[PDB]
RNA sequence: AAGCAGCUUUACAGAUCAAUGGCGGAGGGAGGUCAACAUCAAGAACUGUGGGCGCCUAUAGAACUUAUAACGAACAUGGUUCUUGCCUUUUACCAGAACCAUCCGGGUGUUGUCUCCAUAGAAACAGGUAAAGCUGUCCGUUACUGUGGGCUUGCCAUAUUUUUUGGAACUUUUC
């Protein structure tokens, strides 16, 4: 019931399984739930921040992609003496409404705007709080027919609370039915260099964030779409015939056989 | 019931009807009822004699209606 | 009940009225008042005939019902 | 023809109820209706329409599996790459749709779905003009914030039926985690809070003007519907509708016994909570937390519902939807309350009057109908029209008019064209129509040549009726342009295309106001940052492909006085002395609200068309407005009031009553321009002090003469009057969680608008609504300083309502106090800066 | 039941009613009922000899209702 | 939502024990870090080929759209060309742009199988495609009853003005 079978693909679960799992995983994952948090840290503000060559304080600083800043013309239009100077016009603006501040934008992807500002409340301190609990920090603000589900006496269930806590989770948890991934296919720490450093960090780890956002952008910007219908997995093919046969072993041992193996072949 | 809904659906189209009186009325139908009251405009009455008339606004009582005859497009209408 | 009345649905019928006229055509709808809806109707006053179309008869006016033909394809 | 229609067949993904039955019900006047839908940002409008669309079609293709279940919500009525990449509806889109009621008898309906974003209010304006009633839709969290007040105020001010839908209840229970009794006083609390803003009526859950929903979960409550679907099968059909009235508003049944007494016996929650909120909570919290079969047995037992093991197997959310969308059926409860909440006879003359001079003359016998909007669908451009009188077919030659040329009021008065084609709006698809009937809204083809913006359409055989018929106002766009950006094409040889580019925009976008200066540099006026952005994108992509050039964000100042006089003709046969006066902030505030004068409200200055004894009755009565001046009030402006004030007037009265056109035409000429920036003049009363007139006037008195004279008289009028410089201010709405308040304070300071005008807590949420003021010219990039600074928390809207114009902090003419370029200007000296600057683009 | 008919538009206006037995009456429409009983003032019979009466016409009888002046 | 009746089934005793009619079956389930051979974003519309009776289905090519909303909520390297670099150049990089590769995977179908399991059987015969009960025959219960299950049902019960507890009855003249 819990999985496909021996081929081990395509798992599945039930709730408290998750809720436990999540509760345990959470120290590893501190990630802001709402998309609305990320604004100029999203993907498209990084693209536009590239195509237009803009520097975000927490964004990575890239190459021009258009080599030339050089055309500069004064003119009846441009003259300082006809233009009214108020406000700095920060870069971030030019990443915000890029058809507005940064003129002649090219290959510029139109950003998202305005999500609802998630107000979700959660108890990360007391777990003896019942299901529906007015939060301290909220503003003050014939006999035989009956209600339907009130037939059952009480709505709050031992699970339902963490059913709620799981109603919001990043991709893995909120889904209780999914399939299998290579171990390295999982990326644990990708989350952490998507976040604000806040302050207390040294410029070491901050600059590190800028590094990994840079690389991240690059890893995003180039999809592929190949297909290998030609190549049967090299093992599957080569293990055909004779000179190879299949067995089991302890891992470390196979390691050793390899150690002398290629050690030889070097010699 | 469906026999009433059909009526409500022909509101606005032009309708023919017959009463226990013996006369038939023809005109655009404006208001109906669950009783089967009617309210028509530009009516062209025709009794047993053949006597034609014009009535600007007209009411009926359902009890008095024998049978109504309604527009052709109202056969594709939903049941 | 009314199980028999649903069985008549979409058959050509011959309906005699208290007025004497006899209407003929398929049956589209039936009611709790016995209001009948008929498609492509013809009254037969009597060697006589007239074309109406869609007709909705009242319950008071109807006397009896009688099948002309089977349900049409 | 009909065959090309057949290759249209496989395009429009048909529908349950087919067409010709719907489009058959069309010609009937009393059926159909128009429904516009509005709420503030992210109310769920566009999504709600998504619900209705799926309650319509079976086949809608473009649903991915990924959307079918779940996680990413469908946008249909968001047809544009622009809308889809942004995530907010821009150009309102409807779906002409047939729906049914609880009583099963189906009305044809015109669905219109507007943007909620304040900058785009323009289309909501347009939406009103079409809509017979609106659904105002609320995020349950923020209740009704100020923008909503402005909304309802506007719609009632347009005499149009309403209903309310409070929405995203899901967000309430799940995010906010409300104990039921919190929630009931929530709903209630809001409903009172709005009824306060409801003049001359009140809404109420049983009034069926209030409808509950969540879109993302796709469910809807009208207690009529709700109960009927369920409790109806319980109790004898007599008591039921009574029991509806027995539901909301503090009523208790202890055992089968309805008693308003406190709650006695033991348990206490009111009847509403009893049959609605709690059992709902049980639906959610169980369907999340409950063993499936446990739910199943309840689905038969209570609800007569059946799960399929497919539906059994789902991640919590997509399941949970299918749960609800299954338990509730193809929401007609919405429609049903709409169904009964609109009165054709009562209000039809109200609204149809509000947009013209009422009459009425020429009933029927005519084709006359109201043209709102020139729209761009997948193919090219159609026109959006509501049909008041007549029928229409392809090719029918018809006569054209625009709303300004209906401000004018035989031959030559009409440019005319045929209907090239007629569509119905099917959202992403368009449904061809040959024949068009009274009352239904449709698209036309080929008429775009005729005009810009709002256009009245008519075809009439009777010069009787032609004289008798009336004409629609230029539509009030509920917020004024106020935002200014200079455009130049980057390659001035490219100049021509840009023009027609601009042209189409002035059509496709209602509120934008475009100019071409003397200098040649083109000018754009739009609501705010976002708005004119959407323009510029559609401009550098859709229409013109030309790479263009853009200025710094700008405002549009104005010219006023804070309190002698001569005037001279270059042939001094005229003797003119006109001083100027500041004017009443009371009359200012009442001019800001343009009304029909209903109630003690000071009548709009349009009511000088109502008796100058009536007008001067409002004046003398309310303002202490000088009775002599009230009889000396001559004209109003695009702006303030002009008065003939002196005895020499009466000395030469007929001489004046001859030339009054020369006076006022010269005067509109004046206040349109201005002495300082050639920008509008505001808050200025001209008492007309002295005139002499050329000797025995042998074609001596001419508009050519007196007009630019009195023009000067106005100019110097302001100049000696201690003129100041008017500025606008975006009225600021800010939405935050509480602890972040200090942050906002900071920013306000720096922006120098820095006005925290009100501070507000939001019922039962951790929310502060703050209201404030910041100057448009200081409003650049504000919203992103917010959104960054609060880490996405909070939210920002800069709206122009009440049109309040502050003073420019500087003295208009002081040459020295400036400090050089490439700096923000010193707060003590400004108006000199601003004015000299504009002038350098002027004189 | 008791669908209050559309006689709001006839209140305080002249009428030309028709009733059972081919008899008809003129009058100012004062009030109406659930079963369509009517209140007429200044009631005049139409035999062609017109007799002044001054009247409550019964509902069942009513065949129809006209308006003299637009 | 109980019971009654109707409908569907059902373990069935049955009429027939014929011709029938219905539903299923004429090659099972699932799972196999099992392989072989194919295929692989989606959609409307144009052209060509093939099959079946102008229409439908399959395959190939071209154009447009989707946010490239995603074969993988994964990303690694290499090559050619243009800007960059510098002197070095190689190893090679740097840092971008384009266009080409490779590699690590994934999914679907078909075929052949392997493991654990399933109980009638009619899983019997003959026709062909790229596919199959696809077709024809065929057989299992059976097409009309009573016991037992479920509902899709009666819509749930009104003699006093708008339908079903009657204003009906009766007579006579005209063509
Ligand atoms: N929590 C919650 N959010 C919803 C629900 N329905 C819609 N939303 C949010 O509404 C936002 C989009 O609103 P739309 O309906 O698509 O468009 P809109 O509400 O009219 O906003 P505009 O179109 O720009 O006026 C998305 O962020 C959804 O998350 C709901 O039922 N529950």
């Amino acid at each position: 019931k819990k999985v496909n079978g021996t081929s081990y693909k395509k798992w599945s679960f039930d709730l408290p399984e998750m809720s436990n799992l999540y509760r345990l995983s959470t120290p590893l994952r501190d990630e802001v739930t709402d998309k609305n948090y990320y604004y100029l840290f999203d993907k498209k503000s990084f693209f536009n921040g590239k195509a237009l060559n803009n520097a975000i304080p927490g964004g990575p600083k890239f190459e021009p992609l258009y080599p030339r800043e050089e055309e500069e013309d004064y003119n009846e239009f441009n003259s300082i003496d006809r233009v009214i100077f108020r406000v700095p016009i920060r870069s971030e603006y030019k990443v915000a409404f890029p058809h507005l501040y940064n003129s002649r934008p090219r290959s510029v992807r139109i950003p998202w705007y305005n999500n609802p500002v998630s107000c979700i409340i959660q108890n990360d301190e007391e777990y003896d709080t019942p299901a529906l609990f007015f939060d301290p920090s909220l503003n003050p603000i014939p006999e035989d027919f009956a209600p339907l589900l009130a037939e059952e006496e009480e709505l709050i269930l031992p699970n339902t609370k963490d059913a709620m806590s799981l109603y919001h989770s990043p991709f893995p948890f909120n889904r209780t039915k999914g399939k299998m991934v290579r171990a390295q296919d999982v990326a644990l720490a990708k989350k952490w260099f998507l976040q604000h450093p806040d302050e207390e960090y040294p410029v070491k780890v901050k600059v590190s964030y800028q590094k990994l956002l840079k690389n991240y952008v690059l890893n995003e910007l180039h999809p592929t779409l190949p297909t290998n219908h030609n190549k049967t997995k090299l093992l599957k093919s080569l293990k055909n015939t004779k000179y190879f046969q299949q067995t089991t072993i302890d891992w470390v041992e196979a390691g050793l056989q390899l150690c002398r193996q290629g050690h030889n072949m070097l010699n | 019931g469906i026999p009433v809904k059909l009526l409500n659906e022909a509101q606005g189209h032009i309708v023919s009807l017959e009463l226990t009186t013996g006369a038939t009325y023809r005109g655009k139908l404006v208001e109906s009822e669950d009783s089967m009251n009617v309210q028509l405009r530009d009516v062209i009455a025709t009794e047993p004699q053949g006597a034609v008339t014009h009535m600007d606004q007209i009411f009926v009582r359902g009890s008095q209606i024998k049978f109504i005859v309604v527009p052709d497009l109202l056969k594709n209408a939903p049941l | 009940h009314s199980s028999r009345l649903a069985n008549l649905i979409d058959y050509k019928l011959r309906v005699l009225t208290q007025d004497g006229r006899v209407y003929i055509g398929q049956l589209m709808a039936f009611d709790k008042h016995m209001n009948l809806v008929l498609n492509e109707c013809i009254e037969e006053r009597v060697v006589e005939k007239r074309v109406l179309g869609l007709t909705i008869l009242r319950g008071e006016q109807i006397l009896s019902t009688v099948v002309e033909d089977k349900p049409l394809l | 023809e009909h065959t090309i229609f057949t290759q249209l067949k496989k395009n429009i993904p048909k529908t349950r109820y087919n067409r010709d039955y719907m489009l058959s019900m069309a010609n009937i006047p009393e059926r159909i209706i128009n429904v516009g839908v509005i709420g503030p940002l992210h109310s769920g409008k566009t999504s709600l329409m998504d619900l209705l669309v799926i309650d319509s079609h079976k086949r809608i293709p473009d649903m991915s599996k990924n959307v079918e279940l779940g996680w990413k919500p469908l946008r249909y009525l968001d047809n544009l790459k622009q809308e889809i990449d942004r995530g907010l509806s821009i150009k309102l889109n409807g779906s002409t749709l047939l729906c049914t009621d609880l009583e099963s008898k189906s009305r044809m309906i015109n669905f219109l779905d507007a943007p909620g974003h304040v900058n785009f209010m323009d289309e909501t304006a347009v939406a009103l003009a079409a809509s017979d009633l609106v659904l105002i839709v609320i995020d349950v969290v923020e209740g009704v914030t100020f923008v909503v007040e402005q909304l309802i105020k506007q719609s009632i001010k347009n005499n149009v039926a309403m209903c309310f839908v409070i929405n995203k209840l899901d967000r309430l229970i799940l995010d906010l985690k409300l104990p039921p009794m919190d929630a009931y006083l929530k709903l209630n609390h809001i409903i009172a809070n709005i009824n306060s803003f409801t003049k001359g009526n009140v809404f109420s859950p049983i009034d069926n003007n209030i409808i509950f929903a969540s879109t993302k979960l796709g469910f809807t409550f009208t207690i009529k519907e709700f109960v009927s679907y369920y409790y109806a099968h319980s109790i004898p059909s007599s008591k039921i509708d009574d029991f509806t009235t027995r539901l909301w508003g503090s009523v208790y049944y202890h055992k089968g016994n309805f008693r308003t007494k406190p709650f006695e016996n033991v348990e206490k929650y009111p009847t509403f909570v009893e049959f609605i909120l709690i059992p709902l909570y049980k639906i959610f919290s169980y369907a999340l937390s409950m063993e499936k079969d446990k739910l199943k047995n309840l689905l038969r037992s209570n609800f007569r519902v059946n799960l399929s093991q497919e539906a059994l197997q789902y991640d919590p959310q997509p399941f949970l939807k299918h749960v609800l969308q299954l338990i509730f059926r193809q929401q007609t409860g919405l429609v049903d309350a709409i169904t009964r909440c609109y009165q054709p006879f009562e209000l039809f003359d109200n609204k149809t009057a509000h947009l013209s001079i009422p009459g009425k003359s020429t009933p029927e016998g005519t084709l006359w109908a109201h043209v709102l909007k020139t729209v761009d669908y997948g193919g090219a451009e159609w026109s959006l029209v509501r049909i008041y009188s007549g029928l229409l077919k392809r090719g029918d030659t018809v006569r054209i008019l625009d709303t300004s040329q209906s401000e004018s009021r035989e031959d030559d008065e009409t440019p005319s064209c045929e209907v090239e084609e007629i569509g119905l709006l099917g959202g992403r698809y368009v449904y061809p129509v040959h024949e068009a009937h009274k009352g239904q809204i449709v698209l036309i083809k080929g008429i775009s040549s005729a005009y810009i913006k709002s256009a009245t359409l008519y075809s009439v055989k009777s010069k009787e009726d032609m004289k008798q018929l009336k004409f629609f106002k230029p539509l009030d766009y509920i917020t004024e342009a106020v935002f200014k950006i200079v455009l130049q094409p980057l390659l001035p040889r490219e100049l021509p295309k840009l023009l027609d580019a601009l042209n189409k925009i002035s059509k496709y976008y209602p509120g934008v106001i475009i100019k071409v200066e003397e200098s040649g540099e083109h000018v754009i006026l739009g609501n705010g940052e976002l708005y004119m952005d959407c323009l510029l994108y559609d401009l550098r992509a859709s229409y013109a492909k030309i790479e263009i050039k853009i200025s710094d964000p700008l405002t549009v100042f104005s010219e006023s006085c804070s309190n002698s006089r001569l005037g001279e003709e270059n042939l001094p046969g005229l003797s003119i002395s006109v001083a100027a006066e500041p004017m009443d902030s009371k009359m200012i505030q009442d001019l800001s609200r343009n009304t029909l004068g209903k109630g003690q409200n000071c009548l709009d200055i349009d009511g000088i068309m109502d008796n100058p004894r009536k007008l001067s009755k409002i004046l003398r009565t309310e303002y202490g407005w000088d009775s002599l001046a009230s009889r000396n009030v001559w004209s109003f402006y695009n702006g303030n009031v002009l008065i003939n004030d002196t005895l020499p007037d009466e000395i030469s009265p007929e001489l004046l009553s001859k030339y009054k056109e020369q006076i006022i035409q010269g005067f509109y000429w004046a206040v349109k321009e201005g002495p300082l920036a050639e920008e509008p003049i505001y808050g200025v009363q001209y008492k007309l002090l002295s005139i002499s007139v050329p000797s025995d006037v042998n074609i001596d008195v001419m508009k050519s003469q007196i007009i630019p004279l009195m023009k000067k008289a106005c100019y110097v009028g302001l100049l000696t009057a201690i003129p100041i410089l008017l500025e606008p201010i975006y009225e600021v709405d800010i939405t935050v969680h509480a602890p972040l308040l200090p942050i906002v304070e900071e920013l306000m300071k720096k922006r120098r608008g820095s006005r925290i005008y009100k501070t507000i807590k939001v019922a039962g949420t951790p929310l502060l609504e703050v209201r404030g003021q910041v100057p448009v010219i200081e409003s650049a990039g504000f919203e992103t300083d917010l959104r960054l600074s609060t880490n996405g928390l909070g939210m920002c809207q800069l709206y122009f309502w009440h049109k309040i114009w502050r003073k420019v902090p500087g003295d208009v003419l002081d040459k020295d106090a400036f400090i050089p370029k490439l700096k923000p200007a010193p707060i003590n000296s400004l108006s000199r800066d601003f004015v000299m600057k504009t002038r350098r683009r002027k004189g | 039941m008791v669908s209050t008919p559309e006689l709001k538009k006839y209140m305080d206006k002249k009428i030309l009613l028709n009733i059972n037995g081919s008899r008809k009456v003129a009058g100012i429409l004062r009030g109406y009922d659930i079963f369509l009983n009517v209140v007429l003032d200044d009631a005049m019979e139409i035999n062609a000899n017109n007799h002044q009466l001054g009247t409550v016409i019964r509902g069942n009888s009513i065949i129809s209702l006209e308006a003299l002046d637009a």
